């Protein structure tokens, strides 16, 4: 799977705190990716590896 | 050159007792709103719908 | 001047101030019509988006 | 000497399902408010509009 | 891109906590600068690099 945020907020919240984000909110979700390669996700200046 | 596959959903509907975990997001908590797209981050870290 | 509905998500990543990417280095060498078609024609979505 | 170009918006709208992520801001969140300027930080760290 | 903040308030959130900052609030936004030079932003005596 990949990053698939249903709304712009969930992807703006996975960046701010990797641990304490909600994988499933009331209406919307997010899929943290489980891939054999890892990447740096720079959305601005904040980095989530 | 290793070639990996990926898959992600778009346009689902979560079941009736809608739960939550997060403490940050305030805008998208309505039951009437439904997401019709998903945001996938590019190779060069650019989120696309 | 710029419409009031242009996305803010264009503005966090480095790009052109016009709405289309203009990197001509990628195009075929010594082909002026293929380079112009990247800049201007709207049958083709952006090389960025 | 090395010259850079600095890309910069002012005066936009945000679309209809408006959202937030910030835990601590008490004010601006009314929907009738409109922003007609943007703030820049100088070489000498003096913020200007 | 450079620093932009459609209200004075959201430029305070970027310098209090850089990680848990929210890039887009309900009416307003912020763009963190992505530049080859990374300056010392110092407003007050709180320093965000």
């Amino acid at each position: 799977p990949t990053l698939a945020a249903s709304h712009r907020v969930m992807l703006d919240e996975y960046m701010s705190n990797k641990q304490t984000h909600a994988p499933v909110h009331m209406g919307q979700y997010l899929i943290e990716e489980v891939a054999p390669m890892k990447r740096l996700l720079k959305l601005g200046n904040k980095v989530v590896y | 050159r290793i070639q990996y596959t990926y898959f992600f959903p778009v346009g689902l509907h979560l079941p009736v007792p809608r739960y939550s975990t997060s403490v940050s997001v305030r805008g998208v908590e309505s039951p009437a709103i439904q997401s019709t797209e998903t945001w996938v981050v590019n190779k060069n870290n650019v989120p696309l719908c | 001047p710029t419409p009031v509905t242009s996305d803010v998500a264009y503005f966090q990543t480095p790009s052109n101030p016009r709405g289309r990417a203009a990197c001509v280095v990628s195009c075929d060498a010594y082909s002026n019509e293929s380079a112009e078609r990247l800049l201007y024609d709207h049958s083709i979505p952006d090389p960025a988006y």
